[PDB]
């Protein structure tokens, strides 16, 4: 065996049934309306026309044993897979694409293969397998926007084939806005006809005009319909197309926006232009190191299990440094990080001062932290990423010198990114590890008494 | 039906539906015959009568159907006839329904200008067909393409006239007169209002600041039109469109870290599952956007009779689980993940919605000691500690795709100590359990 | 005085003001270039330029009368006024604007307004009321569109006026681009040349085309500039419609969106009929009486005092029916209505429950009740608009039979749009005044006897 | 070394290095294809070249001397710099950009220019350009304009060029679909043919058409491909525009957005008209002292330190105004700006009425304030700046009557922009400065025994 939609193999058949329907949805139409596409490679055309029908058979497979949840579950019992593919819509799609109609070769002649638009009733397959590219795929808006743009040359192309059809049906080189005559050299030629037809479908789907006017109520009917599904179809699509390109630019542009209200701001309350520097020097480091996607936005939808999954392999080398985490028992860690919140500061930074209340305790991400004086000219011990600090005025130590804060000056240099652990985040995670409490406090009482 | 109510009663909604075909009559096709001289002596005739027609579907609606409106005074549906009739005197509808149907006798099908002041039955129906018709998004598309359709409708109707005034085939820009007249001037109105150009240039004076005219109001009104039509059809994909935003933020921030791709297929495999589940992503949004007497009533229908079929939920408090549903919150896991771990701490009690997980104990683990499916509490046990004193007994492995609630910990307990009898009774059936 | 900014004869004086600036900003390019219109109306003309220019010099004698705030407080001293006025940019636009350069009409010629170009610098007069006529209409939408359209309109006039005389340099019907020969008695004609000129300009700003070609090298950069400045003006267009489009819809396509999700939500999961019509009918009764708008979210951007005036303005009618409120002290009223939440309940759902713990308590604004018991086929008394139920339980009360529990049930017999108090939120605001509690304890009491 | 690539010099080098790039992306496209530009300035071109091969080798030595971030801290060490520089992308696409093409000259002639083309593989040294001078420059949404005007510049540029080339490559004057005949002396200036390409280019990238309709197919095939260039890449560059332009005042349309809504609300509430004159009259002061937009949303996006630091900054005169702090230390203000809440009052307002719930000390910035008398005919004390009021209710001292309500009634004479203190926020604040407590104690007491 049974297929499962999740697998691999599922997508590969998606591809590979998507590729005929898509032959299906271009080569019927043009075909059927350029007779001379179909009369002058009869031979491939068939070929690829029986290569199509074979996969749609292959797909018939498929469908009766591809998977379908029930209950979370994935059964794999085959009457159930066949009742419930029967009972869908899909199958009855399917059977109606697949019904021998290729016997009507006789009937009609070989010259209209227009008996085969059933065959497009697999757009659900085109459709699934776009959709479930666009999950998988690394780059989803890029392929959104090919997708568009190639559903803007699927209704060019058929709109092309029907105004060729059109000008066959009123005759070619009767009328100044219909094709051409034939029995002209140049229009003659079936890559003109197929060319000039696309140009003409170009344009006026694209609204340019600048063709022959109408000199017939049929044309002027066409005309203003074909207007009018350039206006209402394509302009939506050529509109969607310029959205999903705002919306790969959507997280920069929102940044941009509150760095442009952050100066306006600051502009009107005459700043000096020092804090202005900073300011901006913060900014370009934030875009420079591309800090600017934050964590708790972007995963606010993602349940608890998996965002611990997540910030795990985001923070692999910090959390195996750290001597409270992956150490002795790592049992903690995939309760605490959800509590850990990832702050970054400036050089020069003053994180915690001494005298300071402390309502929470630094874990050291990235960066080089050091401890200074009163004064901070001079630093006693710098600290490397993976350490941790401001822990002393955070949980109640037995005969604590000052008691609830800090003791000691915290200098950052350069620009250091270090999580943040608030008081009652802790707490919730001690109570439930007395051992874990005890560790930190044997260090706190060693470090306390000088 | 001496009284309907406007919003249901669906044969309202077909009559306002009538009245909308007959005010949609007069709007396309005064602009016709005032312009196109198709109301010609030969069919004067045809063309009065489906007039009158209109006139009569004005009047049974200013008449029969508005008067029988029931509507809410003091905050009471007011059924009485009198005052049914009173309130609709009152009301702004009996100013545009008279001020529609104004005595023309005086022919001039101008005259009938103010048959388009009904409107107001126009957006009613609107409001109807967009309340009582499930996934409405494709009537909207259809009523802005409307008003798209009437804008050109209007336009090739103003060129005829302008057409008729010029001398009708006087010049190359007004209309030559042959061919249809209205298919002709309609394709002018597409190529004027859309902007496309590729028209014959107007030569004299009138017909420059027509054209004028006529290029500004096809680049403002065109423009409304049709972002009105994206705005729609962009409401129409906004969950969608919303989810995949989401989706693709949440792709590019594991793909930043180089998060392997095992994690990664988990995540977009959650992402599939909620959507086809849930359909909204998270459904607090939406919860919170609602009252407090409507979140109960849309979790006392959906997830109440399962909550209550629970062989732990029977013989409490009936008010309780009232007071159950305010802080249930639906998650859920995928296939082969650890909902619970053994020798993790335990903050969260589990009852499955639609799903089976697996309890797994015994030798060295991985034995299903039992499997529990929609309608069953599990990791209740653990809840009732303090200072999370009880680990896990067991760990639990979800077999499939399990959709489940979650109360976590001290927050059932803020509202178990509302309920004595209750707590003691669940005290009793966790002593059972272990 | 001198005069208020915020007044309405300063409103006035800026609409009048506004009338010559939109006159110069028209105009004096118009005769610049069409010299047919300067030539002709020469006595129309100079009387109006007299008199912008005397509106111009009222408006700066204006300028020294407007009071600024200083500490919050409207400057009234004169000198003040001046000083502060003569030190602005707005002074030197105003001076520059007065240059008398009307006196070179002798040295120039009396076909010349190109030298009082410098009128438009008072811009600034027509942006401010424009500014100010939006917050203050009550139809900012439309006043926006027209706003718009008459920037549009003064766009395209000078693009008209610009395209003549670039003609009029080049030469008339020296080419097929250029304005034809003004000696043609058809050409020759200044309504027939503006309109031509301005049909010309939205040919060419708004993207369509349909013009002759240009000739020569100036010509063709002429209109590939003025292409680019007329798209870039119709992008603007597009973007401001569709700005006006979502603020117009904001009421409208807000409720619509929350109505389409709780409908796909309600389908999706599959309610019953008979709630999802409950849930429908409550969601039209909303819409019908516009009570949908959020009170919270749109009443958060003004102060505590003016949002306690809104609220009380608003619920004038219902609070003196209220016991509790305006009728002992009423002086818990303005801190009460902001700590309070406005619901609004369907006909018979049971807004309280026997054996249910309450946490809020209810003052009916426009609605009726029933209370009824048992099964709820009988019931005691309707409660009018106006009066206040449910606080039995919230109060804790020494002597209640039933602890932080309701008494009875309640049932609304219509749509019923009353007020509630959390238990928590009124627990504050009683406890501080001393006689609050006696008369809702004695109330209590007497609802126990009953 | 070290550039310093946050610093201002290596942004000053940014502008020196991107107009090669711009000249390499406008002109060697132009001379590939337009020949006689080539030939004609073949001097210049040649010294331009060698420049840009001189600015781009120059670029190569600061990109080896610019100083990344490990650890947060600038790399000083060169051989590190040079070794991070070589492994990047960037130092493949500068050496590929700097490949000795021109040495091709002696075996292509002189008239081929495009084997420089990959000159223009330094495209990312513009975007970064164009990326740090849009986060530094004071006018972001005017050069973001600019920007994408360049942008369209530039498609259009190199579409003309790529127009001339297939008319080069099918013949000129072959079709009327193709540039004319060299041979004319009209047709033949490089100026028209420049000139006649950029209108052929912003014709077809416009949607204008308003050109001679192709004739051979390739014509058709490229006027199809470049119609869909315009209708996709050239308008959703337009329409983003359009967008930007739209919203360029994003605060000015919010804060206009919110008017629309309040005013909604008020008009179907019925609210009188001397109450929508006062809301009309609050906005106006709003929007004319631009304290429209809330400090705290704009800001929330920035660290707390460098928040502080703003803060501080622009409130630095007023809060030295006050009498608690910034006598002798002045170190108070830093850690309580961030509890303090920006509030701005209407006039006649009473801020503290008498006998209220006291919650903020109601620190002021601007404003003049009176303490007023109960009957509000008399005022006793003009509180003007630095002056707070508010100092018995939030801590209570002893031997106070009637501590947790007001002592007097305040009344805001003018419009007072100050700035309100929470209660438990500064009671956490006020336990770690022991002068505080000291001097609000004593103040409290000493104007409670009046
Ligand atoms: N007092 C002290 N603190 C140190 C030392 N080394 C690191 N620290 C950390 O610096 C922190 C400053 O804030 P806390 O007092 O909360 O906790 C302190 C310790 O976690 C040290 O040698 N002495
Ligand atoms: N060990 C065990 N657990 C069970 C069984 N049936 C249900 N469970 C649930 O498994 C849960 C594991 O976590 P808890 O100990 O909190 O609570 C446990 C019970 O809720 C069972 O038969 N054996
Ligand atoms: N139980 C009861 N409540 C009444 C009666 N009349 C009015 N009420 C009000 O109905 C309210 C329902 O909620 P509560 O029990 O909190 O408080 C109740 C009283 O305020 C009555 O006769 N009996
Ligand atoms: N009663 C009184 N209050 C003053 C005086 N000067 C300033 N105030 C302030 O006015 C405030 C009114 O409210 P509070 O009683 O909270 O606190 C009061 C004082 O902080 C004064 O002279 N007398």
């Amino acid at each position: 065996v049974v297929i499962d939609p999740s697998g691999n193999t599922y997508y590969n058949w998606l591809f590979c049934i998507t590729l005929p329907v898509m032959y299906n949805w271009t080569m019927v139409i043009a075909r059927a309306c350029f007779d001379e596409l179909q009369s002058d490679y009869l031979e491939y055309w068939l070929i690829l026309d029986y290569v199509s029908d074979i996969v749609y058979l292959i797909d018939m497979f498929v469908r009766t044993r591809t998977g379908y949840l029930e209950q979370g579950l994935l059964v794999k019992e085959e009457l159930k897979l066949i009742n419930k593919y029967k009972s869908n819509l899909q199958f009855k799609l399917d059977v109606l694409s697949l019904i021998p109609t290729d016997l009507l070769y006789f009937k009609l002649g070989w010259n209209y293969p227009e008996i085969r638009l059933n065959r497009l009733l697999r757009f659900s397959r085109m459709f699934e397998f776009f959709q479930r590219t666009e999950t998988r795929t690394n780059y989803p808006n890029i392929f959104r926007i090919s997708n568009l743009v190639m559903y803007i040359v699927i209704i060019i192309h058929w709109n092309a084939c029907v105004f060729y059809s059109i000008s066959k049906a009123i005759g070619f080189g009767n009328d100044t806005w219909v094709y051409p005559d034939i029995n002209d050299p140049e229009f003659g030629r079936l890559a003109r006809k197929y060319v000039y037809s696309l140009y003409w479908s170009t344009l006026t789907l694209t609204t340019i005009g600048e063709t022959p006017p109408p000199v017939r109520d049929s044309e002027y009917v066409f005309v203003v319909v074909d207007f009018l599904i350039g206006v209402l179809i394509f302009a939506t699509i050529v509109g969607n197309i310029g959205s999903m390109i705002s919306n790969m630019n959507a997280a920069r542009a929102e940044f941009q926006a509150r760095i442009d209200a952050i100066k306006q701001y600051m502009h009107f309350r005459n700043v000096s232009k020092d804090m202005e520097k900073r300011v901006i020097k913060w900014f370009d480091y934030l875009w420079t190191n591309k800090k600017t996607v934050d964590e708790k936005e972007v995963l606010k939808y993602l349940p608890d299990k998996l965002r611990a999954e997540i910030a795990i392999n985001v923070h692999l080398d910090t959390l195996k440094k750290v001597r409270i985490f992956a150490d002795c028992e790592a049992g903690l860690l995939v309760e605490l990080v959800l509590k850990l919140q990832p702050q970054v500061y400036s050089p020069g930074d003053y994180i915690c001062k001494k005298g300071d209340i402390g309502r929470e305790m630094y874990i050291i991400k990235e960066g080089k932290l050091a401890v200074v004086a009163d004064d901070g000219v001079t630093q006693f011990v710098v600290l490397s990423d993976g350490s941790y600090f401001g822990e002393i005025s955070i949980l109640n130590i037995k005969g604590s010198k000052a008691g609830n804060r800090r003791t000691a000056n915290i200098k950052s240099i350069g620009y250091s990114d270090l999580f943040c652990l608030s008081k009652d985040d802790l707490m919730e995670a001690l109570t439930e590890y007395p051992d874990a409490k005890t560790m930190l406090e044997e260090k706190g009482k060693q470090i306390l008494m000088k | 039906p001496q009284s309907i109510d406007p919003l249901t009663n669906l044969m309202y909604v077909l009559w306002l539906f009538f009245v909308v075909m007959a005010w949609n009559w007069n709007c396309w096709l005064i602009p016709v015959r005032w312009a196109f001289p198709y109301q010609t002596p030969d069919n004067i005739h045809h063309w009065l009568l489906m007039d009158y027609l209109c006139d009569l579907i004005y009047f049974l609606d200013i008449t029969v159907f508005q008067t029988r409106l029931q509507f809410v005074r003091g905050g009471d549906i007011i059924t009485d006839k009198k005052d049914m009739r009173n309130n609709y005197l009152k009301s702004r509808r009996f100013k545009m329904d008279l001020l529609s149907l104004l005595p023309l006798d005086f022919v001039n099908p101008l005259l009938r200008l103010p048959r388009c002041l009904k409107y107001m039955a126009f957006f009613e129906f609107n409001s109807r067909l967009e309340s009582i018709l499930s996934k409405a998004y494709v009537y909207r598309v259809i009523r802005t393409t409307a008003y798209l359709l009437y804008s050109l409708h209007l336009n090739s109707c103003l060129y005829y006239w302008a057409s008729a005034y010029q001398g009708l085939g006087s010049t190359h820009w007004v209309y030559d007169g042959v061919g249809n007249s209205y298919i002709r001037c309609y394709y002018f109105a597409v190529k004027t209002l859309i902007t496309i150009g590729g028209l014959p240039d107007p030569k004299t004076l009138f017909e420059i600041v027509f054209q004028l005219l006529n290029y500004f109001t096809g680049v403002f009104a065109f423009s409304v039109m049709i972002g009105q039509m994206r705005d729609v059809v962009g409401a129409a994909t906004a969950g969608q469109t919303y989810y995949r935003s989401c989706m693709d933020s949440t792709v590019k921030y594991m793909n930043f870290y180089k998060i392997p791709k095992s994690v990664q297929n988990r995540v977009k495999t959650w992402y599939e599952y909620t959507w086809h589940s849930q359909g909204m992503l998270d459904e607090s949004e939406l919860m919170v956007q609602l009252p407090d007497k409507m979140r109960l009533d849309l979790a006392i229908d959906v997830n109440y009779n399962i909550v209550s079929k629970v062989a732990l939920f029977q013989g409490c408090d009936r008010q309780m689980i009232f007071d159950m549903l305010k802080r249930l919150r639906s998650v859920v896991y995928l296939p082969n993940d650890y909902v619970c771990k053994k020798g993790e701490i335990g903050r969260e009690m589990y009852i499955i919605q639609a799903g089976q997980v697996q309890v797994l104990g015994g030798p060295d683990g991985k034995s299903v000691l039992v499997t529990l499916k929609a309608g069953s509490v599990f990791g209740e046990i653990s809840l009732l500690a303090v200072g999370g004193g009880n680990r896990r007994t067991a760990n639990v492995v979800a077999h499939g795709f399990t959709n489940l609630f979650i109360l976590d910990k001290k927050d059932l307990n803020e509202i178990l100590v509302h309920y004595p009898e209750s707590q003691k009774l669940l005290r009793k059936k966790a002593r059972r359990m272990l």
